[PDB]
RNA sequence: UAGACGGUGGGAGAGGGUGGUGGAAUUCCCGGAGUAGCGGUGAAAUGCGCAGAUACCGGGAGGAACGCCGAUGGCGAAGGCAGCCACCUGGUCCACCCGUG
RNA sequence: AACUCCGUGGAAGCCGUAAUGGCAGGAAGCGGA
RNA sequence: GAUGAAGCGUGCCGAAAGGCACGUGGAA
């Protein structure tokens, strides 16, 4: 009121990694926004200052929904010897998932 | 580290110079972005080589035990 | 009753998180959150001992798997940063 | 699958770490009222007190510990751990017998 | 030439140095100021 | 001209911690 929720995020994007359209990275996202192709924009919590405000304006100008997370690695594996990190992701693609629906 | 001092100055003096300077030279996590790219620019002056953010911090550490108490209070 | 075809239907949708080597991954999740806990709280020696033993057990499972297969102990030895 | 591990669901606890915070008491300082002693011992003395102590009321500052509950109790691998609050976190028991084998 | 920068391009391990280093907040390459 | 500190790299080892070797780097 629940037991850990917690991180149904983590497993949610976990699938995307194998399922598929979508794009990662700042530039490509800013591009997706301007092109108006993006559907949703997920931003990592820490994410740099004014580096986030950018994605914010163009998300506004492009009328793109912004779901504040973010980003990282399959933490457990790359932790050990493993992440790459991601400060933002752009749903031009979710497939067998549903993070798009009622969640940001 | 303290190796530049040769056999001079004694244990405590150079053990502390190494201790202070090792911490000093450690990777530091920038306050603005979150990247570990903060380097001392002058004692108490810190800067991130990634985004350029120039901060006021401790003399040999970006954060002091007292500067942390501030954030709370 | 409920036949294997219609069962795997359900499995594929939700791909299946219901249980199991799971064991390794679950403990990675334990380890990760414990490590983060102990990133602060540097003085908690007692639960740190529990970390040491988590990491140990993880390795033994990995080594187990690697052995009792030549395919899974590949990944396992590497993801544990174990061996040399 | 009879050991071990995992899952779902119940549980107790001074287990650990960080921040906060409550009241009692001691000391000091301030104000008030108030005199000739207070303290201490087997007896004493040193000591403190008329620049006013002790006893009494009010205000403040600071540090340390956490009465009752408290146990013949609980937790932890040991060392050890007890005001309350939140966050972070370890261990552990039970039921179902569901998963690995 | 170096440095800085623009476009393109789209690297999730690759580019680079005597050495440090650089990158999806986009690397190399190509084309420019 | 000599010696060759921190830092960094590569290799190997370890679950991690880190450790070892070699190189690089050049401090005083």
């Amino acid at each position: 009121k629940a037991k850990k929720s917690g991180e149904n995020i983590n497993n949610k994007l976990q699938l995307v990694m194998k399922s598929g359209k979508y794009t990662l990275g700042y530039k490509t996202v800013l591009k997706t926004l301007r092109s108006s192709k993006g559907k949703l924009i997920i931003l990592a919590n820490n994410c740099p200052p004014l580096r986030k405000s950018e994605i914010e304006y163009y998300a506004m100008l492009a009328k793109i929904s912004v779901h504040h997370f973010h980003g990282n690695n399959v933490d457990l594996g790359t932790a050990c010897g493993k992440y790459y990190r991601v400060c933002c992701l752009s749903i031009l693609d979710p497939g067998d998932s549903d993070i798009i629906s009622t969640t940001t | 580290i303290v190796g530049k001092y040769g056999t001079r100055y004694g244990a405590s003096l150079r053990k502390q110079i190494k201790k202070m300077e090792v911490s000093q030279h450690s990777k530091y996590f920038c306050e603005f972005c979150g990247k570990f790219a903060v380097k001392r620019k002058a004692v108490g002056i810190w800067g991130c080589k990634d985004c350029g953010k120039v901060k006021a911090g401790g003399a040999y550490t970006m954060n002091t035990a007292s500067a942390v108490t501030v954030r709370s209070t | 009753s409920v036949t294997g075809s219609k069962i795997l239907r359900i499995l594929k949708a939700h791909g299946l998180a219901p249980e199991i080597p799971e064991d390794l991954y679950f403990l990675i999740k334990k380890a990760v959150a414990i490590r983060k806990h102990l990133e602060r709280n540097r003085k908690d020696k007692d639960s740190k001992f529990r970390l040491i033993l988590v990491e140990s057990r993880i390795h033994r499972l990995a080594r187990y798997y690697k052995r009792t297969k030549k395919l899974p102990p590949t990944w396992k030895y590497e993801s544990t940063t174990a061996s040399t």
